[PDB]
RNA sequence: UGCCCACCCGGUCAUAGUGAGCGGGUAACACCCGGACUCGUUUCGAACCCGGAAGUUAAGCCGCUCACGUCAGAGGGGCCGUGGGAUCCGAGAGGGCCCGCAGCCUCUCUGAGCUGGGAUGG
RNA sequence: UGGGGCGGCACUCCCGCGAAAAGAUAACACGGGAGCCCAAAGGUCGGCUCAGGCGGUACAGAACGCCGCCGUAGAGCGCAAG
RNA sequence: AGGCAGCUCGCGGGGUAGAGUGACAGAUCGGGGGCUCCAGGCGCCUGGGGCUUCCGGUCUAACUCCGAACCCACGAG
């Protein structure tokens, strides 16, 4: 069946912490997500300085983590029960993308505690893939795929209801 | 200053505002009168004859006189519409320094005699270019004829009319 | 008001290039061919290339290949009733005729 | 394309084939190109020279003749295959009449010990004179000792690494451990022709 | 045979583009398999690098259709110059006329990839 | 120096315009700059692609971050312009 | 023993006259559609404010997607 590789698969979940400042909070946030993800995160350099919201160019203003096959999929398993009902179809785009955050990351049913570091919220982004994006990302014969090969919103909902038994 | 002072062309155009500071505000502010998009039948226009530049000051006066004549005729929103075509893009400059500095032994004479912006003109470059026009119905061309013609009385240059 | 004798003075469109051929040097085919003595060439400055830019005073003319030095060539051109030599990199040279 | 302002990069650039800036330098310096391009199934080597109607390749060789004219048995897109064809290129190049040229790379990341450096060394060992930086391949990579060493772990994955090819099911007995030994015999085969 | 059909190496640098739809692949080309060693990801085998290679025409690639962009041909319309000369007209501005040349925009219709060097496929 | 003085520097060099599709070409013509700054703002190699806009995510906000789409330069390239 | 103040042919260079402004940079007049906010009147209507789209027009020494006549280089005649 040609549809077996027209299928939609989960890929590269985004684990991003938004703090918007630099110093004395990134370190704890860096290690806080470390045991949540099991991998070493990466700081985010600041974009163009705005002089308000305390943001400057080149200043580390966030923590990002990324998980891959057999790790991204299991990472979703432990965060879904916290926010299974939080899922809204309104957060799904036309390109098979959806992101979901939490006001406070205590909601996760993990082995977390409340140390002196404090408490934080969290932002999570979900990426859906139809096999073959490598051409858009490979070095040679760079090109773009048409909308037909793209992942649509409806099938994205299916791949969330399926394989994850999530609400909506 | 008399209208004969700037009838002909003295040099190139004068357009770039960013290069020419401090332009006095043109007299004309409204360029369209009457019920545009209204139904009209007679299609008479206005045509010039010889080249030259027209000061906005006269045009604004020409704008006013045309309106009153039509306004008293039927109405201002009635089955008529007046639109003036050109815009005072051109700018005139005059060596006014002979007025102030021309009586105190300052750098008088042709010394540093570049012009100074005091007025604007709607430039004419083509033989027989539109200046204004008016749209009416079949029953009021007779009032429209002199209506343009009376306006033409104040224009510096010889003008021509037509019927369409 | 005397004008400055800048080496690129009064060139507001002399070094302007038609938008259809912007970017880095496209015409590699012209460069690869090599000149020898006695050849006749036409100078056409590429504004993009900053190396070996001949002065504007001799643009769009007929040139003669009299020799070679380094990666560049030297060219003889008559302008008035004198003689002059223009040492230039080849990327502003096009064969005559 | 959105109007008269829009400019179009070249067909190759539109298709991402060649870096012109690199090509630019060769043109101005009249460098004779050595092109060890790679594809997912074979290896491509050429010796090019510029001309008006386009580039001219003095000599050319392909992986396909190794399994056809020299009886290559292993993979066609790995290090030993990469080295073998490069050695072939020089022998064609040597009898061609060329002596010196420059490697042309383009879109291959210059990794030490990679396939690209493995290719160029073979031409060097073939006798082709091409100056090269001394951080190229590693000797063990050419014979594929690592591959056979990797193959020697077949006791672990319940099977040999060389899952039989499109035709190696009942026709080609891939011998992953006995890899370097197969290298010399073809190398000996190609050395004299 | 063959030659074109793609490919690698190109020239031309949009008439060759972009976007959508459809068609073609058991070779070629990719997608795609997996990373112990090479190398490598200011995380990740994503990508790159290496080892590969089941599946597969859905991507891409390729061809075709339609759109727009774009080169031309013709038609319609828009707009209009300049050299050469006169005790030519006009006070001037300006204009005609004899001698030589034109082009410009905008709509309609009609075409719209060419080509050198080598290993697959027919 | 459109008498001289006062005025100003058109007195040193640079951008455009003047200036009329070779060059050169005046004005006390017009619109402007320089008497520096950079050990990195320099050389090379490597990697990424901007301004801007759209959709979704806690604090989150038009504009701090994050995930996708478009974006032929509309950013940026030290200092004026080209 | 060639030389070149002219012309012709061939072969090149050009952004000026002009023309265009949805091709940049600006200047500039109006209408239509939609979105948004405010004021008034009886959810609606009117007026005003901001945004978008479409349609139309008016200029550029320091605008040029184009572009002559024309002038110039060289070879041959």
């Amino acid at each position: 069946k040609e549809n077996v590789m027209r299928r939609v698969v989960l890929d590269k979940v985004t684990v991003n912490i938004g703090v918007g400042e630099s110093g004395e909070r990134l370190q704890k946030a860096y290690q806080l997500v470390q045991e949540l993800t099991g991998v070493k995160p990466v700081y985010t350099k600041g974009r163009k300085s705005i002089r308000e919201f305390g943001v400057r160019k080149g200043a580390p203003i966030g923590v990002k983590a990324t998980l891959r096959r057999q790790a991204a999929v299991e990472f979703l398993k432990k965060v879904l029960p916290a926010v299974n009902f939080r899922l809204k179809q309104s957060s799904f785009d036309n390109y098979g993308n959806v992101s979901f955050g939490i006001a406070e990351h205590v909601l996760i049913p993990g082995t977390r505690y409340d140390p002196e570091i404090g408490i934080f919220g969290m932002d999570v982004a979900i990426t859906l893939v139809r096999p073959g994006y490598r051409t858009m990302k490979r070095k040679r014969k760079k090109a773009s795929i048409p909308r037909r090969h793209r992942v649509t919103k409806e099938e994205a909902i299916n791949f969330m209801k399926e394989n994850f038994n999530v609400t909506i | 200053r008399p209208g004969r002072c700037y009838r002909k062309f003295s040099g190139p155009a004068y357009t770039r505002r960013e290069y020419i500071p401090g332009i006095p505000m043109p007299k004309i502010t409204k360029f369209v009168m009457g019920n545009v998009n209204g139904d009209y039948d007679y299609e008479l226009r206005l045509i010039t004859t010889e080249k030259g530049q027209i000061r906005h000051n006269a045009l604004e006066a020409a704008r006013v006189i045309a309106l009153k004549y039509l306004s008293k005729k039927l109405a201002s929103e009635q089955n008529f519409a007046l639109v003036v075509t050109k815009y005072p893009h051109h700018v005139i400059r005059e060596n006014k320094m002979m007025a102030f500095a021309g009586a105190d032994r300052l750098q008088d004479g042709m010394r540093l005699s570049f012009g100074k912006p005091i007025g604007t003109a709607a430039r004419l470059e083509k033989l027989g270019e539109l200046v204004m026009y008016v749209r009416v119905k079949k029953e009021h061309l007779e009032a429209a004829k002199e209506a343009l013609k009376i306006a033409s009385s104040k224009l510096p240059i010889r003008t021509k009319i037509e019927i369409s | 008001v005397a004008r400055s004798k800048g080496y690129r003075s009064k060139t507001r469109k002399l070094l302007e290039k038609k938008v259809r051929e912007k970017g880095a040097i496209p015409k590699l085919s012209l460069l690869m061919h090599d000149y020898s003595q006695g050849e006749y060439v036409v100078v056409k400055i590429n504004p993009s290339i900053h190396k070996g830019m001949p002065h504007r005073r001799y643009h769009g003319k007929v040139g003669l290949v009299v020799g070679k030095r380094g990666k560049a060539y030297e060219v003889k051109v008559n302008i008035g009733d004198k003689e002059r030599v223009l040492i230039v990199r080849p990327e502003h040279l096009i064969p005559f005729n | 394309t959105q109007g008269p302002n829009y400019r179009i990069k070249f067909r190759r650039r539109r298709e991402g084939k060649t870096d012109y800036y690199t090509r630019y330098t060769y043109v101005i310096n009249n460098a004779i190109r050595f092109v060890p391009r790679l594809t997912n199934k074979y290896v491509i080597v050429s010796v090019s020279k510029f001309d008006q109607k386009g580039d001219i390749m003095i000599a050319y060789a392909h992986s396909i003749e190794l399994v056809k004219k020299y009886g290559w048995k292993g993979d066609t897109n790995n290090t030993p295959a990469a080295y073998l064809t490069g050695y072939l290129a020089g022998l064609r190049a040597v009898k061609s009449g060329v002596k010196a040229a420059v490697s042309d790379i383009g879109l291959f990341v210059p990794v030490k010990g990679g396939r690209i450096f493995a290719v160029i060394k073979g031409a060097i060992d073939a006798g082709l004179k091409v100056p090269v930086g001394d951080l190229g391949k590693l000797k063990d990579r050419v014979n594929g000792s690592h591959i056979s060493a990797y193959a020697q772990k077949l006791k672990n994955e319940n099977q040999e690494l060389y899952n039989k090819l499109f035709s190696s099911y009942i026709q080609r007995g891939l011998d992953p451990v006995l890899l370097p030994q197969h290298f010399e015999e073809v190398l000996n085969k190609i050395k004299e022709n």
